[PDB]
């Protein structure tokens, strides 16, 4: 029982895993138990939505969230995300079920079995937080399997069958990538948008082929970035800028970690090119701009002229202008004038949308979308009924698109927390007065009183 | 040294009768242009078209407001979440129109609030303090954040976060209730037993020391005379007081560490309130409050109603009147 | 000690697991009343005679929709008794009528009684300035001006707070639309003792913690404290230059801190129910007349004070019906208020 | 204080034999009180064929304060 | 009050034949109303189309009259316009336009009697609230 | 008179504000 | 040690009602309408 008490370690049973400090080897037995945690997740919680999913019913009125993952790599879809084949899902839930195993297995035996500590055994797998140049190298072998992770991504669109895309001519449908962005005047670009309305920052990406450049060029990067790591050590700015200590590394990870939460929130919540709304359901502006489509087609086919149908308020019922002049649906929906998809484009010309196109060129296929995604908007509540908070009982629904972003509006918040927490922790026990102020010598009452 | 660490050394020292900081180096102007031009607006601006449908609602004391009535105004729904710093427009007129001043407020405020939270791990380094007191205020941060933020991301307009004013934030929670039944909501009533709770262990400690102060004042002088600013002894006697406490309720029930009991009044609140904020950054993504409606049924099929069911007669009538002449389609979607 | 008052006083007292006490007569008996009560109702008790509502699990309500309800309108502030001229001792009728919401309001009434007599005994004996039991002065103004006054000054104990979470929910929103309860500067200075309570609290618990003095080894600093140690667990001196130089003030006197913990959610509460007892009365802080007479001149004045009352306007017209069956309301559907669209 | 500490009597083997009877016990006589269908009677509450006559339109509603246990007796009548 | 023979005996025709649904058809009705069409119809109404509701006397005044079993398993199968004017099963579900409205693909022609069924059998439980949107709520 | 009534208790709180950071009893360790 | 306590009594003025609705609530989970 090698200091797995409070009088041995100094911390108390609800802080038991700061005990693991400096033991790397029960501390890898921590991280590779936990991977698996993470990957039996993904392997289960696949199985489990393939063994509930009718294929004939959307995804997204399903409850699933995986699913939509896989199939947006191209897997298991055809035209317009028409489930052709649900053998790849089966395929990645098991995989990573039997993987889960492995990992775990790996995870029990050097937590439990192994050397606790890796120093005396390796110098190769062995570390000290305060080495400099062996938490490089480390960090700079996981840039390279990320680095190859990305690159992946680029082997499926590219070689291996393309991704599902929902902008395809046509309809959407999986298609290859041939020429993808690498121009890095689009790619870094890209970075260098405004996060606000209209812009959205890397949340914009609209086409797969700046989708595939960018994994092209993240791959490279983590790579080449990977490859400095291990060669270098921490130039001196960078040795006196931060704080050097196993506590310090990991509120850095917490706080890239929240913020990435908070991207991925926006992400789904905004984002229908890497989650189409086939598979994911419609965005709440798309769900928005499908209503005002939605009674515009109904109106007019009663006989009503769209455009010069002037509302109560003075606006146009249906279309206005946005405060730079597009065209643009009305009532409420005025906000979400930036909302882009397929089903809509049809009808935009320079202007925003075209009246002349409005009035001839409306297909029946985008009257039953507009009616889809105004029906199926992501509101609803926490025991699933489906509508609006006054909603009756009858429908069972929530958007995948509020379960991804509240879970992970969540998760990005209680990370961030955590990093404060860790980043304050760790700032103070390496200055050492973490477990409080020296009676004796207390800074206060050393400095000049204030008045 | 140079001027630089001469300059480092000021900004840094802890001997300013209001730390600055870094932190403080961001906050100090952001505080300033939030705080000026709030009061500016709250006294002079014109009216604002809040929901985009050239239907200015007045929020100046000049022009027809009380403290009680009035606000800041948010920013047109026309604007929606468009970045509309004062050079975007083509006039102030315009600017105040369309609600400028609300934006300028809440993105100063906002940067200057996190970066109050900052300064305060900061000085508390300098000070040689354990770090925490910025967690706590980590709450009050991220409720900020998620009506004035959050909530107009998820719902795709800042005229509907929170306005800047005493009615402006009544209206926000009613049409809150109506759209997200927030009271149903699990994170809302964490928040509930957060401030409830917090309100309640606070009259409980405040009254648990004081019962508690030795006798050190005379029968006519104020008891506060007992305790001198810096002595190393304690004013009162935490054994009396877990006697006390520990019969109110039982041994077990009552707190006799001092510091697991203050840790308690820190963690209490800031949960609850961590919640309350979650809540409402989680229904800005339209997962609502539980949904009973109609949920009891008789042998036939008749609905019976709940209590569930009277809060939704009441929600009913939030959702019909609000901003009465906004909606032209029968879902209110956003 | 002599005779048998001194006896019985003497086992009274007796230290036990659970102190007894004289105000134990009083405290246990109808703090256990007013609880199985509560369990009971909300487990196989309707409301529907009363209310025309399902309000127990036995008829599939959940956790947050059960509810003990008042009895209806028609029983005006009728003590309900089960002996009483209405139940005429007639238990399951009792139950029909509403008898366990008069039942659970008068035995918490006297429970609550008698924990503030619990206090006062308790810190008698321990030797301790009684400043617990005058804190709870807040809970009992508010539990009788909420669930006694206020009914009484309406027209039946129907229209006090059912006892259940959803039901409370219910007479939250009909304070809104109905009182304009938010606009009410009573319930305002609540909000502050409330709010500027959980603030205390918070920034206290979190001052001391981190402020704590190094009295140990063990990077859990919890085992570090002594209850019968002489000195102070954490530095006033230093948390007292953080705050000035932080906010621009801070404590300096632990006595005036600790008993301004009790002033402000004490006094909050107070002011909560002074605006309470006003609502029995219907003596509201419903509408500012300047402006009401400048809106009603002037077509294109609006405020959020405007804007609310039309909020409120519709609460009454939507939920009346239902939330007053015995009014028998029947609103056509071209009489309802209602914006564009909605 | 005085008495034995719960962590003794709930860990003690006498305890658990005592309990493992009336534990279950009253939780089986809870359900039958229910199954039995004998708590709706003894409280009041309807069944769920018991809230309205087939055909009634409205709430049986109690409107009067003497005589409401009458009513609610004429209401339970015709069903 | 329940659910009896009575309640679930309706219309199968237009020339006033009757039939008695089963406790179990209702039920199947109420579901597969609830898997194919309530996203649109939910309380009698029509989402995105309000003018339009499931009421009876409402169907007993389209053109074919819907307001029985036959009327509705047509409409499900060929879905017209109010005045039978125009075939919309292009941008309204029926067995028609099963490829583009998928769930129509796996009901049988059991499951339209019983959905028909539900739509029958509900406002004579529910009344006016059937198809009358939140005013009834 | 009634805008001017609300600015200027305002601007007595802010000035009561200056004063009481400014200018407050200094704390004495002592 | 005694057994019959305050303490006791306390301990099964609650506890032995707590179990006997635990059972009628956990009943009612197979009503149907
Ligand atoms: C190191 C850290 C230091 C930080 C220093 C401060 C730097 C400034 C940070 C800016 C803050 C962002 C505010 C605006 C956020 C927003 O409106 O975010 C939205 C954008 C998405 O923007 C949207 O992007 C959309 C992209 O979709 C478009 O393109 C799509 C392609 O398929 C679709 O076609 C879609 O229909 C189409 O409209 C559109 O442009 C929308 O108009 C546009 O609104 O997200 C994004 O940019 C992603 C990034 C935002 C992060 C989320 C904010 C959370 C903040 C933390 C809160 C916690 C604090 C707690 C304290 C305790
Ligand atoms: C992801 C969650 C997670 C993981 C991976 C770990 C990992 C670890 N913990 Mg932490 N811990 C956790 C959560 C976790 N903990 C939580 C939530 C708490 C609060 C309750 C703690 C509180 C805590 C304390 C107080 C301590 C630890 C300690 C440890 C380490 C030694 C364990 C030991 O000696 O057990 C001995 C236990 C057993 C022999 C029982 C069996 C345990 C095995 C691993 C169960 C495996 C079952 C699994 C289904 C097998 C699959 C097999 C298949 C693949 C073939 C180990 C690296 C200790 C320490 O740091 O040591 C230096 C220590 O003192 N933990
Ligand atoms: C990224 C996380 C994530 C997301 C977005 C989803 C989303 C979804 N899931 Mg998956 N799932 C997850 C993780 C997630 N789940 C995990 C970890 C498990 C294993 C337990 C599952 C196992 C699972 C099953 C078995 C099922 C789903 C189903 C669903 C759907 C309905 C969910 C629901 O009704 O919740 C109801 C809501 C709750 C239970 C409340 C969660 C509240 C948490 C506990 C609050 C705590 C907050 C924070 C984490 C705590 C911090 C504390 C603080 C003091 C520090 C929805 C699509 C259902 C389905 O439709 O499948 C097709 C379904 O049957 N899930
Ligand atoms: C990244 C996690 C990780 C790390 C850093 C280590 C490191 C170590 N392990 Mg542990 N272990 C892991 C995970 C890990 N292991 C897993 C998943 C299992 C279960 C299979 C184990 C089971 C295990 C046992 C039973 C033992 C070790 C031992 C060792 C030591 C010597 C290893 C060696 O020299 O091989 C040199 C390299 C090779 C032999 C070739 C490796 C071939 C790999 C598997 C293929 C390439 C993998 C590729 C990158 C894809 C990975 C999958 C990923 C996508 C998840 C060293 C301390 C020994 C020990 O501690 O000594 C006392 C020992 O007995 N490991
Ligand atoms: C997990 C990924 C990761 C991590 C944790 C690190 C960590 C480290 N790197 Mg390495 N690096 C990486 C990936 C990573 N690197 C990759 C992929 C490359 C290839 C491009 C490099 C190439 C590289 C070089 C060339 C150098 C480092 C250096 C360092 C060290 C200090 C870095 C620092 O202070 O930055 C913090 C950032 C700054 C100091 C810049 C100023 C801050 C700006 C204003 C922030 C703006 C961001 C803002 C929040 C907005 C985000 C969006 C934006 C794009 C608009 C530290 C060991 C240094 C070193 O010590 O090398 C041995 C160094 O010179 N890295
Ligand atoms: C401290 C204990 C206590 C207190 C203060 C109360 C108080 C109350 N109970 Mg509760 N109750 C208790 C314990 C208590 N109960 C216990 C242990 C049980 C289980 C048996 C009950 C079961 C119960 C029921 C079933 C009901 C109450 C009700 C009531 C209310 C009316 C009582 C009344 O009118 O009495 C009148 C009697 C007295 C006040 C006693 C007078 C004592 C004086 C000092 C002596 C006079 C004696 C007299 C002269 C001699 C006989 C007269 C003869 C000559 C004709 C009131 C809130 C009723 C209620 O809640 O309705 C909504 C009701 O229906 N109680
Ligand atoms: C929360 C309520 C509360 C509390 C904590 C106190 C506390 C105190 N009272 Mg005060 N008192 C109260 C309410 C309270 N009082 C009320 C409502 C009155 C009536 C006007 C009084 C009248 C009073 C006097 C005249 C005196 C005190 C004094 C005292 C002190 C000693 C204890 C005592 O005498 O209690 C008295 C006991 C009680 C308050 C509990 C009474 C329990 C009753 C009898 C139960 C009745 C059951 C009922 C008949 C059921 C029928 C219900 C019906 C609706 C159907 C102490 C400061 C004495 C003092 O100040 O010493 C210096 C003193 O002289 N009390
Ligand atoms: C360290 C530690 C810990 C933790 C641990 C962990 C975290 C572990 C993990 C573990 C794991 C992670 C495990 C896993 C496993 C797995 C498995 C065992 C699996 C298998 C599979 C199978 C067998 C499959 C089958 C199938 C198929 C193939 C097909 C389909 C169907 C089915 C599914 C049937 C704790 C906290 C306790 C504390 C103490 C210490
Ligand atoms: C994939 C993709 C793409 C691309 C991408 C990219 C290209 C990215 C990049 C990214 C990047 C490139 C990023 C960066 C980041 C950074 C950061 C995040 C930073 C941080 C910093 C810090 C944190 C610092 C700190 C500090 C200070 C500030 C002062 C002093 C002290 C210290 C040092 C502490 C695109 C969109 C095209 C499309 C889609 C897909
Ligand atoms: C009224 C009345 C009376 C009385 C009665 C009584 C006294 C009763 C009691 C009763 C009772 C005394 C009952 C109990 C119950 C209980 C229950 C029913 C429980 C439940 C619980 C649960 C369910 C749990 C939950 C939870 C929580 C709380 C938190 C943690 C987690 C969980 C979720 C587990 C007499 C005869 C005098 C006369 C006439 C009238
Ligand atoms: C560990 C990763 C092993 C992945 C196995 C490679 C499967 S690659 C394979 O390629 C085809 C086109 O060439 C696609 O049409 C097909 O969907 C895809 O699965
Ligand atoms: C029922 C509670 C009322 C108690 C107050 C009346 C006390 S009365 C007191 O009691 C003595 C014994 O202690 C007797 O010896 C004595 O004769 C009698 O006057
Ligand atoms: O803006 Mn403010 O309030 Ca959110 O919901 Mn839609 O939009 Mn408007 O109505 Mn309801
Ligand atoms: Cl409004
Ligand atoms: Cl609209
Ligand atoms: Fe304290």
């Amino acid at each position: 029982a090698t200091n797995r008490d409070q009088e041995s370690s100094g911390f108390a049973w609800w802080a038991g895993n700061a005990r693991l400090i400096n033991l790397s080897g029960k501390l890898l037995g921590a991280h590779v138990a936990h991977a698996g945690l993470i990957v039996f997740w993904a392997g289960a919680m696949t199985l489990f939505e393939l063994a509930h999913f009718i294929p004939e019913k959307p995804m997204y009125e399903q409850g699933l969230i995986l699913i939509p993952h896989i199939a947006t790599l191209g897997w298991g879809v055809g035209p317009g995300g028409e489930v052709v084949d649900t053998f790849p899902f089966f395929v990645v839930g098991v995989v990573h079920l039997i993987s889960s195993a492995v990992l775990g297995f790996g995870g029990v035996y050097h937590a439990i079995r192994g050397p606790e500590t890796l120093e005396e055994y390796s110098s190769f797998f062995g570390y000290d937080w305060k080495d400099k140049n062996k938490m490089t190298t480390i960090l700079g072998f996981h840039l390279i399997v990320l680095g190859i992770g990305a690159l992946l991504l680029v082997a499926k669109a590219m070689f291996f069958g393309g991704l599902y895309d929902t902008w395809a001519p046509g309809g959407g449908d999986v298609r290859v990538i041939t020429n993808p962005t690498l121009d890095p005047r689009v790619i870094f670009g890209y970075l260098l948008k405004s996060p606000f309305g209209g812009e959205g920052w890397i949340v914009s990406v609209n086409n797969l082929e700046d989708v595939v450049g960018g994994h092209i060029w993240i791959g490279l990067i983590c790579i080449a970035g990977g490859i400095w790591h291990i060669l270098t050590t921490p130039f001196g700015w960078a040795r006196r800028a931060f704080i050097w200590s196993g506590e310090a590394y990991l509120s850095y990870s917490l706080g890239a970690l929240s913020m990435m939460g908070f991207i991925a929130t926006c992400f789904v919540w905004f984002n229908n090119t890497v989650y189409p709304s086939e598979f994911y359901g419609p965005t709440g502006p798309e769900a928005s701009q499908a209503q005002a489509m939605t009674f515009l087609i109904r109106d007019q086919k009663l006989g009503a002229n769209v455009g010069s149908a002037q509302g109560p308020t003075g606006l146009g019922k249906y279309l206005m202008r946005s405060p730079t002049g597009e065209i643009i649906f009305g009532g409420e929906t005025m906000r979400f004038w930036d909302f882009r998809g397929p089903w809509l484009e049809p009808l935009r010309g320079p202007n925003g949308l075209d009246l002349n196109k409005i009035k001839n060129d409306i297909q029946p296929w985008q009257e039953r979308r507009a009616a889809e995604y105004m029906t199926h908007a992501p509101l609803g509540s926490l025991n699933s009924v489906g509508g609006v908070a006054t909603e009756i009982n009858s429908v069972n629904f929530v958007s995948p698109r509020s379960w991804l972003a509240t879970s992970h509006f969540v998760l990005a918040f209680f990370f961030l927390v955590g990093h404060l927490w860790h980043a304050g922790r760790a700032r103070a026990a390496a200055a050492g007065f973490e477990k409080g102020i020296d009676r004796e010598s207390e800074p206060v009452l050393s400095m000049p009183s204030l008045d | 040294a140079n001027l630089w660490e001469r300059f480092c050394n000021w900004v840094t020292s802890t001997d300013n009768r209001l730390y600055v900081g870094w932190f403080g180096v961001i906050m100090i102007p952001t505080l300033l242009a939030a705080t000026i031009c709030f009061v500016i607006a709250f006294i002079a601006a014109p009216p604002v078209d809040i929901d985009g449908i050239r239907e200015p609602v007045s929020g100046s004391l000049l022009y027809g407001n009380n403290i009680i009535t009035g606000a800041v105004v948010p920013s047109s729904n026309a604007i929606g979440l468009h970045f509309y710093p004062i050079w975007e427009a083509a006039s102030l007129d315009e600017w105040l129109y369309n609600g400028g001043p609300y934006q300028l407020i809440i993105f100063h405020f906002l940067l200057g609030a996190s970066c109050y939270m900052g300064r305060q791990w900061e000085l508390s380094y300098r000070l040689g303090m354990r770090p925490w007191i910025c967690v706590a205020y980590s709450a009050p941060l991220a409720s900020a954040f998620a009506v004035f933020l959050i909530y107009p991301i998820g719902q795709g307009s800042f005229s509907d976060g929170m306005p800047l004013g005493i009615s402006g934030t009544f209206n926000f929670m009613i049409v809150f209730q109506a759209e997200h039944n927030i009271l149903m909501h699990p994170f809302h009533q964490l928040g509930v037993a957060g401030v409830f709770g917090g309100a309640l262990f606070c009259a409980m400690h405040g009254s648990l020391v004081t019962s508690s102060l030795i006798r050190e004042t005379t029968e006519t002088e104020s008891a506060n005379y007992g305790y001198k600013f810096g002595q190393e002894e304690e004013t009162y006697n935490i054994v009396a007081a877990h006697g006390y406490f520990g019969r109110l309720i039982f041994q077990y029930a009552s707190f006799n560490n001092s510091r697991s009991l203050h840790f308690f009044l820190a963690a209490w609140p800031v949960v609850g309130v961590w919640f309350t904020a979650l809540g409402i950054s989680t229904m800005a993504f339209n997962l609502n409050g539980f949904n009973f409606n109609h949920s009891v049924i008789d042998a036939k099929g008749n609905v019976i109603n709940t209590w569930a069911d009277i809060i939704n007669r009441a929600n009913l009538g939030m959702e019909v009147m609000h901003e009465r002449n906004a909606h032209n389609f029968p879902l209110d979607l956003a | 000690e002599r005779g048998w008052f001194d006896i019985l006083d003497d086992w009274l007292k007796r230290d036990r697991f659970v102190f007894v006490g004289w105000s134990g007569i009083l405290l246990f008996p109808c703090a256990y009343l007013a609880l199985g009560g509560w369990l009971t109702g909300t487990t196989f008790v309707t409301s529907w005679y009363t209310h025309g509502l399902a309000s127990s699990y036995l008829e599939g309500c959940n956790f947050l929709t059960v509810a003990v309800s008042t009895p209806a309108n028609s029983m005006g502030h009728s003590l309900l008794l089960l002996w009483g001229p209405e139940a005429q001792g007639d238990f399951t009728r009792w139950c029909q009528l509403g008898g366990l919401w008069t039942f659970i309001a008068l035995h918490g009434a006297f429970g609550l009684i008698g924990f503030m007599l619990r206090q006062f005994e308790i810190a008698r004996l321990v030797g301790v300035r009684p400043y617990n039991a005058i804190a709870f002065s807040a809970p009992i103004a508010v539990f009788v001006s909420v669930f006694l006054i206020y009914p009484l000054g309406q027209s039946s104990w129907f229209f006090a707070p059912s006892f259940g979470v959803a039901a409370i929910f219910r007479f939250l929103l009909f304070f809104q639309g109905f009182h304009n309860w938010t606009l009410n500067p009573f319930h305002m200075m609540g909000v502050a003792g409330v709010l500027g309570g959980a603030l205390l609290c918070a920034i206290h618990g979190a001052t001391v913690e981190n402020t704590l003095f190094q009295d140990g080894e063990g990077a859990s600093t919890f085992r570090a404290f002594n209850p019968t140690q002489a000195e102070e667990t954490y530095s006033m001196v230093t948390a007292n230059r953080f705050w000035s130089q932080i906010f621009g003030i801070a404590f300096s006197n632990k006595r005036w801190l600790h008993f301004f913990m009790l002033f402000v959610p004490v006094t909050g509460l107070w002011m909560s129910a002074i605006g309470v007892v006003g609502l029995a009365l219907n003596l509201r802080s419903y509408d500012f007349i300047s402006q009401e007479i400048r809106a009603a001149e002037d077509p294109e004045f609006e405020t959020f004070y405007t804007k609310n009352l039309l909020l409120n306007e519709g609460i009454r017209a939507w939920m009346a019906p239902q939330d007053q069956p015995h009014e028998n309301f029947v609103f056509p559907e071209e009489v309802l208020p209602r914006g564009n669209a909605l | 204080t005085g008495e034995r500490p719960f962590s003794d009597i709930i860990t003690s083997v006498r305890y658990w034999v005592i309990h493992s009877i009336t534990i279950p016990a009253l939780f089986i006589a809870g359900w039958l009180f229910v199954s039995t269908g004998l708590a709706y009677d003894v409280f009041g509450t309807p069944r769920p064929d018991s809230y309205y006559a087939q055909e009634q339109r409205s709430i049986p509603l109690v409107t009067d304060r003497f005589e409401a246990k009458q009513q609610v007796e004429t209401f339970l009548e015709q069903l | 009050a329940e659910l009896t023979p009575e309640v679930l005996t309706v219309p199968l025709n237009s020339e006033g034949k009757t039939i008695t649904l089963t406790e179990k058809q209702y039920l199947e009705g109420k579901r597969l109303f609830q898997y194919a069409c309530a996203s649109c119809h939910v309380g009698g109404i029509t989402k995105t189309n309000p003018s339009l509701d499931l009421r009876t006397e409402t169907l007993a005044l389209a053109t074919p009259p819907r307001d029985n079993i036959e009327g509705l398993v047509d409409y499900m199968k060929n879905p017209t316009t109010y005045d039978g004017e125009q075939e919309i099963a292009e941008v309204h579900p029926s067995l028609r336009s099963a490829d583009i409205f998928p769930k129509m693909r796996n009901l049988t022609e059991k499951d339209l009697v019983a959905i028909a069924g539900h739509i029958l059998v509900e406002p004579k439980i529910l009344g006016d609230k059937w198809g009358g949107g939140k005013v009834y709520y | 008179m009634e805008t001017i009534t609300y600015v200027f208790i305002f601007a007595c709180i802010i000035a009561l504000f200056f004063f009481a950071i400014f200018f407050r009893e200094p704390p004495r360790i002592t | 040690y005694p057994i019959f306590t305050v303490r006791w009594v306390a301990v099964h003025t609650l506890a032995v009602p707590t179990i006997f609705f635990l059972g009628a609530i956990a009943a009612m989970q197979f009503i149907q309408r």
